[PDB]
């Protein structure tokens, strides 16, 4: 469903139409927010970033809408949501571990978001970036938003700090994102953002 | 002189080159009959693993690591971590006055690279007249370098200019 | 003789000397920012006043060819300073140098440093007082950018981005610099009613 | 250009690649002696007419004597006729290595 949707999406070739498209699409994704957003964050983003065949699509200005789409659905999912419908509660019993290798809880949405962010940081690596550098740029840009609470950024041995350090080479945007709770961990990224 | 055999032997150019066997290997087997040509253990293994995974071709690091202890080379935030991997920060430590480190961002190993770009040129150089003269002598000597070589020529010329600063 | 002029310019600019093995301090102390640049400018202006004013298109082509025949980014920048000074002196109007430089020496993603310095020159000369006949150079620039591949690299991004900076400056000053309609129509080589 | 001068040469580097004509700055101001021993280097051979510029420390080499840590001043002169004896060969090698790859010349191992 979402695959064919995003496939039909990249045809406008004009920012306004793509904007209206993603605007209507965020709404059409309602009534199934949890599972739809899970499947999206799990497949549709790696489905283009992991390989080069689908990289061709990511170069489009629709890519900015796709980034906006991703951050919007992530924010909506992380936010409080009951979503209890008859045709949904009667069909909300499956099994999935997501095989999310770890090399503040155990929740499918949170784990999928962590895996997604890890893959973002990995794609942010060097030695190849034609289309996806702009993708992660737009992602980080649209992620910046007031009244938001996503991008928790665990601070044990994780990428987000090095990720922000690298994104600084593409000024104070990440200087605000990484500042989770003014913890001593944030002192490092603050010093790096001092420049 | 005995070239009659040459062209007629060269006649057998096309793909069906098997009859040569029936022409030579019996007579060969008369004189040379060796079963022991390569009986030792032998097997073809094309590749096992091949990648740098740490930096550019080794030659640059291998050569720069051989420099004097008077120079102190390090790396800035990795904005070209894999392909470029060249933006050096150096600290002259000797019997001379210290100064600002250079940029030193090079190109592929062909080395048509005047690597330093002086990212902090303006404000760091407008500070004092002495270091301004140092910079002037630096750029004047760099212009004199014909096809400069980032590996050694850059740091050597910079050290020479820093040692020329004492007038 | 254009070759004689090139050799004279080389002698005036190239000053190759001994290996400087013997350490000598007081040998060469010229003010390159005000003395050598002005001397080169004066010599080139005398040669310009000599002859071939209108026909100086092929002459400037020869000049830029000789400039890009080198391999020292520092030397290229030093030469570019003299070109800028000549612009302020009035010689080499922006149209000529812009139309010549963009072709035959772009070296697409070949010499990153050269690419960057050339586009820095374009950004500097972006003033370029010119009539409605200015869209041609924009079209040629975009055409030269389009030849760039899709996955060239990840390290050299900022240096190549200078082209994007020039385009941004142009299309943003278009609010006050050049006609918008012409800028839009120049995208015909890339915009057939929308083709990614 | 100058006046009555002297000249020295060498063999150890090559037969006669570059001579060395030198002359003291005669007629010192208010001094019957101490002609300050001016120095100038040349690089003619086929006698070339390229620049000479006195590429070495001419004539601040005197201040190089004061750069030491401690009856005749001859100590300076030999230096010149010494340094060429080991300097001019190496650059020639550069011209030979200027054809294969990496002509990184003039490097000094640890001083």
């Amino acid at each position: 469903f979402c695959n064919n949707l995003i496939k039909e999406l990249l045809k406008e070739t004009r920012k306004e139409h793509t904007l209206r498209a993603v605007q209507l699409l965020y709404s059409i994704f309602c009534l199934d927010m949890q599972q739809v957003t899970l499947v999206l964050l799990g497949h549709i983003l790696p489905g283009l970033l992991t390989d080069s065949s689908k990289w061709h699509s990511l170069m489009d200005p629709p890519g900015t809408a796709l980034a906006k789409l991703a951050v919007w659905c992530a924010l909506s999912s992380y936010s409080s949501h009951k979503g209890q419908a008859s045709s949904r509660q009667k069909k909300r019993h499956r099994e999935d571990i997501e095989d999310y290798v770890s090399l503040n809880m155990r929740d499918p949405l949170n784990r999928v978001l962590a895996n997604l962010f890890l893959l973002i940081s990995s794609i942010l690596g060097s030695r190849t970036a034609g289309p996806h550098t702009q993708f992660v740029q737009w992602f980080m840009e649209e992620c910046v938003g007031c009244l938001e609470q996503d991008s928790r950024g665990s601070i044990l041995q994780f990428m987000p700090f090095t990720t922000v350090s690298e994104l600084v080479k593409v000024s104070p945007k990440v200087v605000l994102a990484i500042t989770d709770l003014s913890l001593p961990l944030g002192r490092q990224v603050a010093a790096k953002a001092i420049a | 002189q005995p070239l009659l055999d040459a062209v007629l032997a060269n006649i057998r150019s096309p793909v069906f080159n098997h009859s040569l066997y029936r022409t030579f290997v019996p007579a060969m087997m008369a004189i040379h009959g060796p079963p022991i040509v390569s009986p030792v253990v032998c097997s073809r293994k094309r590749r096992f693993e091949e990648d740098e995974r740490q930096s550019i071709p080794n030659v640059l690091q291998g050569e720069v690591a051989r420099l004097d202890p008077k120079f102190l080379v390090n790396l800035d935030p990795s904005h070209c971590s894999n392909n470029g991997t060249v933006h050096l920060i150096c600290k002259l430590d000797d019997k001379d006055l210290p100064s600002v480190p250079p940029l030193e961002l090079s190109v592929p190993a062909d080395y048509p690279a005047q690597s330093p770009m002086w990212i902090d040129r303006q404000w760091q150089y407008d500070a004092n007249p002495f270091l301004q003269s140092v910079h002037r002598c630096m750029t004047s000597r760099l212009l004199q370098l014909p096809d400069k070589h980032s590996v050694t020529a850059l740091l050597n010329t910079w050290a020479q200019s820093i040692h020329q600063a004492c007038l | 003789m254009e070759t004689q002029l090139q050799s004279i310019f080389e002698e005036v600019v190239k000053t190759e000397i001994i290996e400087e093995a013997f350490p000598g301090m007081f040998m060469d102390t010229p003010e390159d920012e005000k003395t050598k640049l002005i001397s080169c400018l004066a010599a080139f202006r005398q040669f310009w006043s000599g002859l071939s004013q209108e026909s100086h298109e092929q002459c400037v082509q020869w000049i830029v060819k000789f400039i890009h025949g080198q391999h020292s980014p520092k030397r290229i920048s030093f030469l570019y300073d003299c070109l800028a000074m000549a612009v302020e002196t009035g010689l080499l109007p922006p149209r000529m140098v812009c139309e010549s430089l963009i072709n035959s020496d772009s070296l697409e993603w070949e010499r990153t440093q050269l690419w960057a310095l050339t586009f820095k020159l374009v950004r500097k000369i972006i003033g370029g007082v010119d009539y409605k006949g200015v869209r041609d150079l924009l079209k040629a620039i975009l055409e030269k950018i389009l030849t760039i591949p899709n996955t060239v690299s990840s390290a050299v991004v900022q240096q190549l981005l200078a082209a994007r900076e020039v385009i941004a400056y142009i299309l943003e000053r278009n609010a006050c610099l050049l006609p918008a309609y012409f800028a839009v129509t120049e995208i015909r080589k890339l915009y057939p009613e929308g083709k990614l | 250009i100058g006046s009555l001068s002297k000249n020295k040469l060498f063999i150890k580097l090559t037969r006669l690649p570059q001579y060395y004509i030198v002359v003291e700055m005669l007629e010192v101001p208010n001094k019957p002696t101490q002609l300050s021993y001016n120095y100038y280097f040349m690089s003619v051979s086929s006698p070339v007419m390229a620049l000479l510029l006195q590429q070495f420390k001419d004539n601040i080499q005197d201040l190089m004597s004061y750069t030491k840590t401690g009856c005749a001043f001859n100590k300076v002169l030999a230096h010149f006729v010494a340094m060429c004896d080991t300097n001019m060969p190496f650059v020639g090698l550069r011209l030979e290595l200027s054809n294969l790859e990496i002509p990184h010349q003039g490097v000094q191992v640890e001083g």
